[PDB]
């Protein structure tokens, strides 16, 4: 389904491996009573990724949504740095007129991947030897409630 | 046209211009001049957000004593700690080759200043993720760390 | 044209006519002949001046960056031809391009694609250089002019000017041909346009009908104050008599050629003080002729 962990189809994305999971699965909506209010939407998604990342070395990694066409014209996707408590923003500032990445995005429905750029060992990618390190994924969903 | 210029550089639109030459005319005493140009800023600014979209921020850390440490062995290898410590000593000479030569200044004054050169093609960043994600990538900002 | 030499005696008196019925419309019009042969003269000064290269800077400048796909050319450029040319509206301009480009005025045939990509090539705003083309230019710029001293000396109304520009066949002229400023065309704008001046107030909702095939004789009658029965027979009489062009009920207040026919047998019945029967028993009286018992 819309769980499935595997390769990227298109031909530069063959050595990238990306996680897909469905905001239908993490079911966010039954976390609160209904009648606290009718519409749930992301602020912000944070993402940590818990690898054994060098002194001086990094991450590379990229979520994206799967819609594309809802929402402000570059929104849709943002590329982690460092992947402790990481946006991909260098300073976030919620007072700051642009609209983050994923804001106004519904949680009933939608879907979420996560792409790892030069996984296959076959093609020695460079996050090879560190992604085997990668035990969990955490997303910090800032959602509010109106 | 300072304010062309700040757009050609914000954006890449090198071609792009929009204050012509019309402005004055000397016939009518120049006037309604401050109008057209009026009208040519709403069209800069007009194109300006409309082909602005948000940017994916990343950063990457360069190993400089691994750039040249790992150097094409068409061009003499060498790791920083044995050429430092000795065009030091010697207060001359050179290591490397091409554009990522280490060696002494060339003019009077830096004759006694040791510069160390590298090639952003060698960094070969561009290859760190897919084609198709982004054709340009432009720096934000380089940090230094001793 | 035509030799005074080598003509015929009823050439010759048509030619008469002619030029007693043109006098005595310049003398009503007060116009001098000098007038008249500007707003019908067809050759034209190849000679830059001073309006004309303002204009050619100032549409160079309004029309630099236009999209042909996006917007029509002729739209776009009409305003800045109306700043140049001294003109009241913006729409008089657009139907006075339209009828240029319907003529092509001068030497080399000229029109507005053809302007705008001379302008956009071989023009250089702001100095004096010899260009080929140059003189075409300068006529086609002179026919615009003389086009607005047309419409300024006619007088006619700006959507009716529109009318005349679009659709001669309206006003009668030869189907699938791009209207004259002759002298000819020139006295019946004129009468035209003061037919609808004197309709008065009436003529607002008289010309819309008009310019829909739906006027007729109640409504014209009532805006003339006239007995509708007198232009319906009036209208009937036309139609029985043989004029050039025909007249036939489909066009009797469709074309102004008709309405003018028409109108001169209602004028021509309330001078004789006469019903228009009365004319249509007095033009039987042929009798000096062999044509007909």
């Amino acid at each position: 389904g819309n769980n499935n962990l595997a390769f990227g189809a298109g031909t530069d994305t063959k050595t990238s491996l990306q996680a897909s999971v469905s905001f239908a699965d993490l079911k966010i909506r039954e976390d609160y009573p209904a009648s606290l209010g009718k519409i749930r939407r992301i602020k912000q998604i944070s993402v940590t990724l818990p690898a054994l990342l060098g002194p001086y070395q990094d991450v590379q990694a990229i979520l994206s949504y799967g819609d594309k066409a809802g929402l402000a014209n570059g929104c849709e996707a943002l590329a982690v740095s460092h992947g402790m408590n990481d946006s991909g923003q260098f300073q976030l500032d919620f007072n700051d007129g642009k609209f983050l990445p994923f804001e106004g995005i519904a949680i009933d429905q939608g879907t979420l991947t996560l792409s790892f750029p030069n996984a296959s060992m076959p093609e020695k990618g460079k996050q090879a030897t560190m992604l085997k390190t990668l035990n969990d994924i955490i997303l910090h969903i800032r959602y509010t409630i109106k | 046209l300072m304010a062309e210029q700040a757009y050609r550089w914000e954006l890449n639109d090198d071609s792009a211009r929009f204050i012509k030459p019309g402005a004055w005319q000397g016939t009518y005493a120049g006037l309604l001049a401050g109008e057209t140009l009026m009208l040519s800023l709403a069209q800069m600014e007009d194109a300006h957000l409309k082909r602005d979209k948000r940017a994916l921020e990343v950063e990457r850390t360069v190993s400089l004593a691994e750039v040249y440490a790992g150097l094409p062995k068409d061009n003499g290898p060498f790791s920083l700690a044995q050429e430092i410590d000795k065009l030091v000593s010697q207060g001359s000479g050179s290591a490397g080759s091409g554009n990522n030569n280490l060696a002494f200044g060339a003019g009077t004054d830096t004759k006694t200043s040791l510069q160390a050169s590298v090639s952003f093609a060698d960094l070969k960043i561009r290859e760190d993720y897919p084609a198709s994600l982004g054709k340009i990538r432009r720096i934000k900002q380089i940090s230094v760390t001793l | 044209k035509t030799n005074l030499s080598a003509i015929s005696d009823k050439q010759l008196a048509t030619l008469i006519r002619k030029l007693n019925t043109i006098t005595s419309w310049l003398h009503t019009q007060k116009w001098s002949v000098f007038q008249l042969f500007i707003m019908t003269s067809t050759s034209y000064n190849k000679t830059l001046t001073p309006e004309i290269k303002n204009l050619l800077d100032t549409v160079y400048h309004g029309l630099q960056g236009f999209d042909k796909d996006k917007a029509d050319l002729l739209h776009v450029m009409a305003p800045y031809i109306a700043a140049t040319l001294q003109l009241s509206s913006e729409n008089v301009a657009h139907s006075v391009l339209l009828w240029a480009d319907k003529l092509q005025p001068g030497d080399g045939a000229m029109t507005a694609e053809k302007f705008w990509d001379w302008l956009n090539t071989k023009y250089t705003p702001g100095s004096s250089e010899a260009v080929e083309t140059q003189e075409h230019i300068v006529q086609y710029c002179q026919a615009l002019a003389q086009l607005e001293m047309v419409y300024h000396s006619t007088g006619i109304n700006e959507n009716a000017f529109r009318l005349f520009v679009t659709k001669p066949e309206m006003f009668g002229a030869a189907t699938g041909a791009a209207p004259a400023h002759d002298a000819l065309s020139l006295i019946m704008l004129t009468r035209f346009a003061d037919w609808v001046n004197a309709l008065g107030e009436k003529a607002s909702s008289v010309l819309a009908a008009f310019e829909a095939n739906s006027l007729t004789a109640e409504q014209l009658a009532d805006a003339m104050n006239l007995d509708a029965n007198l232009l319906l027979q009036a209208s009937i009489q036309a139609q029985n008599h043989q004029h050039l062009p025909p007249v036939t009920p489909e066009n009797a207040f469709s074309c102004w050629t008709s309405i003018n026919t028409i109108l001169q047998w209602v004028n021509v019945a309330q001078q004789l003080n006469v019903a228009p029967q009365g004319v249509s028993a007095l033009v039987g009286l042929d009798y000096i002729q062999s044509m007909k018992e």
